[PDB]
């Protein structure tokens, strides 16, 4: 038999322990639908989270969607996650593309094709000098991070 | 440009982790945001190159039977004739070279000398003999294939330096020129300010302030197109923009690659 | 609060020391020179 | 285990968690054994490296496998050449001494 070459045993401090897990996360709420593992291996991080990101608000790079030049939009990729394209042509993202493996490659697509291109950058100073309502601005939040502890449990 | 980042964490979250895991969470969260800046940076850099990055299988680089961008190693025009892939891996390599030649041709300064490419491309590369010879295929050893050890794979042929990127969209290589100076680059990032940290508490609850301040730019080098005698007005800047360099930057060329 | 500003990525204005803000600016001062090589 | 063969380890014209050395593609277009067989180990090292990502960990460093997986590993060079195939001597291929072929 091959009794351990391939697997771990962690027998036992005590019968039927937990284990703990450490995400980093992001978005202002850990716990939710919708919220981002920040190191997790399998996804793109946001570039422009701290930058331009921060800065403002982006149309979805959506089905149906048309691409205005010199834009951004923006979208999640079911692997390689974040994306921030800005667009390079007059075109539409595939009005029929209702799923999303087929938005994902018709994406992909409009970058292969130039449409699309990945960028980031960082924010304008003057932004970022008047953030948190400095000298009477208004609607500059920074963007936050952190991390939640999360566990599983067993019998034997 | 800037950066800005913030924790805004609870007071009595911290209290609770140190109750349960011996954790202070200050360093941590400090930790996660200055993190995730310098991870920011280098994707910008990585971005900002595919971005300015010319289309590789294309003008002079193009055989007329192809796709103008992409190499498909099933494809017999790409594989160059190629039967199965002891052969056809090898046509990659060539037109590699090609590329690189043209990096010369338009940088005036080398040929280039640098790979960025995806996971599934490297593991091409290592799988086979790079140098002159009649075939070649087998388990990988040329290069690390993984992305927690290195993101430096190895030098093909002993001449270009192969790096990973492990978030490229589907795959694709980027090949380029880096000369002796910093000014040979053609791409440059310049820093000025880097993870200034913010602290305080808010009265309204006077529940704890931290966070990440920075400052950098980035820039081209002023003959980087290529493609011209004079800038207009002799006054520019050298910062990207569609217009300044959305594939226009003569240190580098990329392709997509497809049948791997 | 206090405004240092910044320019509009403007090179004219970069070149001239001017802003967003209230800040008189220098003007940039050296990031070297480059020339064309001669061939070969 | 996850479902190899797959996603980013998967080429377009295959068949998602299967590897059929009959199938030119899978194949990449080898004829002869002694260049055919050799596709696997390529597939092989693809998706050690999926799961050194996924973990974002290490690559894979074990193969369990049927003993005809092994006997088809044994017989050929593993290493980088031009062609080979032979008897089956790379690995054991036993089941009364060990369990264990050998390093791949």
């Amino acid at each position: 038999l091959i009794a351990f070459d391939i697997c771990g045993v962690q027998p036992m401090n005590s019968p039927t322990g937990q284990v703990f897990a450490l995400r980093a996360v992001y978005g202002k709420d850990p716990v939710a639908a919708g919220a981002k593992e920040a190191f997790h291996p399998m996804y793109g991080p946001d570039a422009m989270f701290s930058g331009q990101g921060a800065a403002k608000k982006f149309p979805a790079l959506a089905a149906s969607t048309q691409t205005t030049v010199g834009d951004i939009y923006t979208h999640f990729f079911q692997e390689t996650g974040t994306v921030y394209l800005q667009a390079s042509v007059q075109v539409t993202i595939d009005a029929g593309a209702t799923d999303a493996a087929k938005l994902d490659a018709e994406i992909k697509k409009q970058m292969e094709a130039g449409a699309l291109v990945e960028i980031a950058e960082g924010m304008a100073t003057s932004i970022a000098e008047l953030q948190e309502g400095f000298n009477g601005s208004t609607d500059n939040p920074w963007n936050e991070m952190g991390f939640r502890i999360d566990k599983q449990v067993i019998e034997a | 440009k800037s950066r800005q980042l913030k924790a805004a964490y609870s007071i009595e979250l911290a209290q609770d982790l140190r109750a349960v895991h011996g954790m202070d969470a200050d360093a941590e969260l400090s930790g996660i945001l200055a993190t995730e800046i310098m991870l920011e940076i280098n994707r910008e850099v990585v971005d900002w190159i595919n971005y300015s990055a010319q289309v590789g299988k294309s003008g002079m680089t193009l055989t007329p039977g192809s796709k103008a961008g992409v190499f498909d190693f099933q494809d017999p025009i790409d594989i160059r004739g190629a039967r199965w892939a002891g052969e056809s891996f090898k046509a990659l390599l060539f037109q590699i070279d090609k590329e690189a030649v043209e990096i010369a041709r338009q940088t005036g300064r080398g040929e280039g000398n640098f790979i960025i490419a995806s996971r599934n491309v490297v593991n091409v590369l290592a799988s086979v003999d790079t140098g002159i010879s009649y075939a070649a295929q087998g388990l990988a050893t040329g290069f690390s294939t993984d992305t927690t050890k290195s993101v430096f794979a190895g030098v093909l042929g002993g001449k270009y330096r192969v790096y990973i990127d492990q978030y490229a969209k589907q795959d694709y290589f980027t090949v380029g020129y880096k000369g002796p100076n910093e000014m040979d680059a053609g791409i440059y990032y310049a820093p000025y300010v880097a993870l200034t940290p913010l602290r305080g508490s808010d009265p309204k609850n006077f529940q704890p302030v931290m966070g990440f301040k920075t400052r950098y730019g980035i820039g081209i080098n002023p003959f980087a197109e290529s493609a011209a005698q004079a800038p207009a007005s002799r006054i520019q800047s050298g910062m990207p923009s569609i217009l300044n360099s959305l594939g226009k930057n003569a240190y580098f060329r990329r392709v997509y690659v497809k049948g791997i | 609060a206090e405004i240092g500003g910044d320019h509009g990525y403007n090179a004219t204005n970069i070149a001239a020391g001017q802003t967003s803000g209230a800040v008189t600016q220098i003007g940039p001062a050296v990031m070297g020179m480059v020339r064309r090589a001669i061939p070969n």
